[PDB]
């Protein structure tokens, strides 16, 4: 019947372990494991009571589980459903319910390990542009919220090692949609662009979702080479289920044109894109520099928990 | 021509 708060009472550790090939270590890279302390007291929580944990700047959980239980010695005290932020919200959450149990307990406390990745940008969507300012390279405090209470720990987030001068690409699985977002940022022209053509063509096995496309110019890029703004400029979009192409005219100095689209793949863990990549800098000659990338999925992990019950 | 990973 009631909402309780403060069930998640500590943020114990935040540790990265590689779950994908190729990608540098950074906030978005699968997988970060957050270990949190949790406690339930039967004097202050009844079966059916609900509680929620908010995870700011978290894109998704790196698990196919729909829920995780808060357990101690193989008894389930509560069930928490995963609610990924993805492109809907800037934060993720757990919506939890206290479970009925077959024998009484006085109180129980333990820890829970949650596989997550953080959102620090990746498209021109409102969510990603907001989250592009979530963290900076180096030392950051990561804070989650349970009601009005805050639980935090420190972490070192590495910047992308890829030079911001060249083109930037990124592919991100959006699990609840069985789709990816795929980004292309044009190489830098320091004093602006006269024109260019940006986009990609999908090989058999994947298609472009023309209903979820963002085109913009960003005022620089962040520590992970992602757009931080999306302003308008003169362009023509040509989008088909096989290809997206954007031809554009002048872009000012300090801005970076980019395009992103959703991709539906028959095999979400493998698709190929051939990128157009044409640009003409102001006071420069036209560069034509197509390339191809085959994008490989990451491995999922499971959330789990442990704890100790006091009986009385 | 090159391999890359998803996030």
């Amino acid at each position: 019947r009631k909402t309780i708060t403060g069930v998640f009472n500590s943020f114990d550790s935040l540790t990265w372990t590689r779950s994908v090939e190729y990608v540098y270590k950074g906030p978005e890279t699968p997988t970060w494991n957050a270990v949190l302390g949790w406690s339930l007291n039967s004097t202050t929580a009844d079966p059916g009571d609900t509680f929620t944990l908010i995870l700011p700047c978290v894109f998704k959980f790196i698990t196919t589980q729909t829920s995780v239980d808060l357990t101690a010695d193989g008894v389930s005290y509560a069930t928490c459903d995963f609610n990924a932020g993805e492109e809907f919200t800037t934060f993720s959450s757990l919506s939890c319910t206290v479970n009925s149990v077959s024998v009484s307990y006085a109180r129980v406390s333990g820890t829970v390990k949650l596989p997550i990745t953080f959102n620090v940008g990746g498209t021109g969507s409102s969510v990603d542009l907001a989250d592009s300012k979530c963290f900076t390279a180096g030392k950051n405090t990561v804070t989650f919220m349970d009601g009005d209470t805050k639980i935090s720990t420190t972490v070192d987030f590495d910047a992308s090692p890829v030079s911001p001068s060249g083109y930037i690409t990124s592919s991100r699985i959006i699990p609840s949609l069985n789709k990816l977002s795929s980004l292309f940022v044009v190489p830098q022209c320091e004093n602006g662009y006269t024109s260019g053509i940006m986009g990609f063509v999908a090989s058999n096995g994947a298609t472009i979702d023309c209903s979820n496309v963002n085109i913009g110019i960003s005022k620089g890029l962040n520590d992970w080479n992602f757009p931080v703004s999306s302003e308008s400029f003169s362009y023509t979009k040509t989008c088909t289920s096989t290809s997206i192409t954007v031809e554009f005219q002048n872009v000012p100095a300090g801005y970076r044109p980019f395009v992103d689209a959703y991709i539906s793949a028959e095999n979400i863990d493998k698709y190929t894109l051939t990128y157009a990549n044409e640009y003409t800098c102001e006071n420069g000659n036209t560069v034509v520099d197509p390339f191809t990338l085959t994008w490989w999925g990451y491995k999922n992990s499971e959330a789990d928990s442990d704890g100790d019950v006091i009986v009385v | 021509a090159k391999q890359a990973g998803d996030v």
